[PDB]
RNA sequence: GCCUCUAAGCACAACCUGCGGGAACCCGUACCGCAAACCGACACAGGUGGGCGGGUGCAAGAGCACUCAGGCGCGCGGGAG
RNA sequence: GCGAAUGCCGGCAUGAGUAACGAUAAAGAGGGUGAGAAUCCCUCUCGCCGUAAGCCCAAGGGUUCCUACGCAAUGGUCGUCAGCGUAGGGUUAGGCGGGACCUAAGGUGAAGCCGAAAGGCGUAGCCGAAGGGCAGCCGGUUAAUAUUCCGGCCCUUCCCGC
RNA sequence: GAGCUGGGGCUAGGAGUGAAAAGCUAACCGAGCCCGGAGAUAGCUGGUUCUCCCCGAAAUGACUUUAGGGUCAGCCUCAGG
RNA sequence: GAGCCGGUAGCGGGCGUGGAUCCCUGGAUGUCCGAAUGGGGGAACCCGGCCGGCGGGAACGCCGGUCACCGCGCUUUUGCGCGGGGGGAACCUGGGGAACUGAAACAUCUCAGUACCCAGAGGAGAGGAAAGAGAAAUCGACUCCCUGAGUAGCGGCGAGCGAAAGGGGACCAGCCUAAACCGUCCGGCUUGUCCGGGCGGGGUCGUGGGGCCCUCGGACACCGAAUCCCCAGCCUAGCCGAAGCUGUUGGGAAGCAGCGCCAGAGAGGGUGAAAGCCCCGUAGGCGAAAGGUGGGGGGAUAGGUGAGGGUACCCGAGUACCCCGUGGUUCGUGGAGCCAUGGGGGAAUCUGGGCGGACCACCGCCUAAGGCUAAGUACUCCGGGUGACCGAUAGCGCACCAGUACCGUGAGGGAAAGGUGAAAAGAACCCCGGGAGGGGAGUGAAAUAGAGCCUGAAACCGUGGGCUUACAAGCAGUCACGGCC
């Protein structure tokens, strides 16, 4: 793998699709989307000490950088 | 009739067979007991060469099979060997004994 | 030739070394023989080989334990 | 290991005449560097190894009852004398 | 390969050059090989890369006809017809 | 516990001793060897190639090539002939070629970018060509192979010295 | 010449290429080939074995994306009554 | 225990009761390829750098020790010293993850989270000490079996798919870490008092840890290999070891006859035809070792567990919780909760906080957003034993020089052939012949048992004998009759 997260994975699956509502408002399902998909976050950087990077993942990011920021 | 024999180049008789008259257990194989008695063969009216004499015909025909052999005999013919009781230091001495007895004893006779 | 076993035990570095060497030459010779004596030869082959072999097993053993 | 021993005389007819004239042919460990060859030759027969050529030949074609085979491999190479010495026994005998 | 400077050693034993002396291993070749040995399940008249393709004759020339060397006479025969 | 499934496996007949022997480039004679030779060997007539059925290099084949025997099998028959069977023996090069050197397309791949994993992509360096480059040729000798063996002639690079 | 051609490589079978008819893609690729889901499905046909003894069918009803198939009904066979 | 140079005789040669062949355990180099790793490379082959050596020294050439790559920890210094990786019939975990066919169509649905590609751990992994269950006031880790219902239920509610607590059974340890509180510390930034990094006390188990006061307290608990010592269990070799001879037809004999024998061992095979005493080192019992595996039983090694109330609180993980997109769950979309995450929001210290009745008011339940292995079910490469399991076209295709022949470009495909005889005694020599092969002679119990040579039947082809046949149209046959023999 070359695309996980850094602070804890997110490179992951997903099965999706749909139908149509009405439901408890006049009707039953409406179903027919056996489809599959992806699902992910972002990337950014700062500095060890006068040279660096970041990489990571969104949120866990903000936390993190704050953290190793503490040092 | 395995990695474990009966009588060896020792001597004895034949029960059911053609001779009974016991004798020279010339030699015996480790698996098929295959052993020679110097009693009961043929001539093979052999070759046409000089391999067998310039006028070729196998000589002593005797390779004895059956195990009905009447194995060993002390002052007691038709028998079956025992084992030992040692009595001595490092005393295998799996002599041949029961009724009369015969040990082979590396002296006077095989 | 447990005897051989004996002198065996006996020699050590240099000795065993050059000794087994020479010997091996000897057998070599036999090799050239592959065409003359023959009959009685058989043995020189099987055994001589064996003996030399031993020679080896030996240096192995001794300088083995050595280092 | 490390035991110079490496050959089988060239008991080959043709080759005989060469032996006769001043060089001799043999078979040896399928690998003897040509230099390995001058060395074996020299230290071995107390000769003066002058030039050695190398040829190989496998044994293709030997039927065996129900199944068949070919043969292993025979290594041939030749080395000349220098004056006309050594290989005495070999040569004189035949 | 010729030059062409760093390192840098050289420059005291580096490179160009004469002579003498010493060396220089591995695998490969045989025969088939425009083909009964290579490709078509076969001694299958199919295909397959470059090398002159002898001579005489024809305006010309690897087409033509007889042929030079060299190579064949195609692998079942005879018989009327 | 079985005709029967154009069934399954293995025998076996049937055409049928007609079809067919692989090219319309032809043979014929004489002697010879042999157990037997239209069908092997020598030799004398004659046809077909010849720019090819001729020489050669390389590819691919890989035994076989030769010498001695041998044929029951195999050749679309024959056959004492062979590439057949059996045994032995047969090919070697500082200067032929290939590598001990060079890169192409192109493959690999320290690093780099990359994926849910297995990968994708890829500089550098490398591997990769009868393409680059590199020191001989002719005459002789074996059943056999050679600018490799012999010899005559012209070299080649690296090593120690000087 | 948009030529012909040897050797070296790069693209491939829902994708390759494709001077494009659906062309070719290890000899008959309109969607490669071996193995695998697999013994798919197979109201369609083939076939569906010892002897003897009783009886003896229907080859129509009804609705069915069914209509040379079925579910319930009529005719049959064996057991109780 | 006295023969052996495998399967191979044969040649031509040998070593051994001063334990030879050989059965197991440790050995010893251990050609070259192969994850390959010193370099390259169409594997099983050609390159080279360092130190050692031998050669006519050096340039040539070998034996030699040598010289990837990765992450990992240490001396980050120049880094020296650990680990991986590569496989494996089937079982294992996760990672991704499909049409058929059914629903007599077919799109939700279905085969299924199956087939299948991958990574990876093992000898078994997996799960595994309750933000659990369940509703009575109980249960009490996890895994595997039977029962639980095929009901509760899941849905073009259609084809279908289909629970869980409990109950019964087996198998029964429960332990740990940051939890900043504290101290000490080493580094700090900067100075004072935060954070970072050590060792601790706490190092939570069913919730308390700790800091303050006092009541404390001075010998049993052993590891999920804690660990070590032996009965080590097997591995492969052991050993004994029950009782008959005579006769007899017989190529035979163990049969058929006479008596005589054994049995905590009338399981079997084997010896020229059907033997409890002829063969088997078996069921009868006993056998054992200086090597390679521990549940035992035991010890010792025992890291580390093991109090009482008071008091202002600091104290197990950044994310629960909430919205939308989705997975799992017996739910297919839903009045649909719990756990699981992808997005945006984004906190509480045990008056905390999720979990039972969507959701509200209640009682109850548990204490999560770190970590540890046992043991009871799986599997079958391999060893052993058994079979109203098979006979060489069934059996693994495969009973023995078949995963090989052979077809295919590679992938891949993938046969046939077992049984001469009691034992070789298996064919001297003579006779036709180029041979083959055929006639004799000897084998012999048979050879119409003769080298594919057991038993060897059907098809079809042959040689001989009876009847039969040329004015005749019939699948067949067949009822009668006469002529043949």
């Amino acid at each position: 793998m070359k695309e996980g997260i850094h602070p804890k994975l997110v490179p992951a699956r997903i099965i999706c699709g749909c139908g149509n509502v009405i439901e408890t408002y006049s009707t039953k399902p409406e179903i027919y989307v056996e489809v599959c998909s992806k699902c992910h976050p972002f990337y950014t950087g700062q500095q060890r000490f006068v040279d660096t990077e970041g990489r990571v993942e969104r949120f866990q990011r903000r936390y993190g950088d704050s953290y190793r920021k503490g040092r | 009739m395995r990695v474990k024999m009966h009588v060896k180049k020792g001597d004895t008789v034949l029960v059911a067979s053609g001779k009974y008259k016991g004798r020279v257990g010339k030699v015996k194989e480790v698996l098929p007991k295959k052993y020679a008695v110097i009693v009961e063969g043929v001539n093979i009216v052999k070759k046409a060469v000089r391999v067998s004499p310039k006028y070729p015909q196998g000589g002593f025909i005797e390779k004895e099979a059956p195990l009905h052999a009447s194995k060993v005999r002390p002052i007691c013919p038709a028998c079956g060997k025992p084992t030992r009781v040692r009595k001595k230091f490092l005393e295998n001495g799996k002599k041949i004994r029961v009724c009369a007895k015969c040990g082979g004893a590396l002296d006077t006779e095989e | 030739m447990r005897k051989q076993l004996e002198e065996a035990r006996k020699l050590s570095p240099v000795e065993l070394e050059k000794l087994v060497r020479e010997k091996k030459r000897e057998l070599m010779e036999l090799r050239f023989q592959a065409s003359i004596g023959q009959l009685s030869q058989n043995h020189k082959i099987r055994d001589l080989k064996r003996q030399i072999a031993r020679l080896l097993t030996v240096l192995n053993e001794k300088r083995r334990q050595n280092a | 290991t490390a035991y110079d021993v490496i050959l089988a005389p060239v008991l080959s007819e043709k080759a005989y005449a060469g032996f006769a004239e001043g060089k001799y042919t043999f078979w040896v460990h399928p690998k003897a560097t040509k230099t390995e060859i001058k060395n074996a030759v020299e230290t071995a027969f107390k000769v003066k190894v002058v030039k050695v050529n190398t040829l190989h030949v496998r044994g293709k074609k030997k039927r065996l009852g129900r199944y068949l085979g070919k043969r292993p491999d025979r290594k041939k190479a030749i080395v000349q004398v220098a004056p006309g010495q050594k290989i005495e026994a070999l040569e004189g005998l035949i």
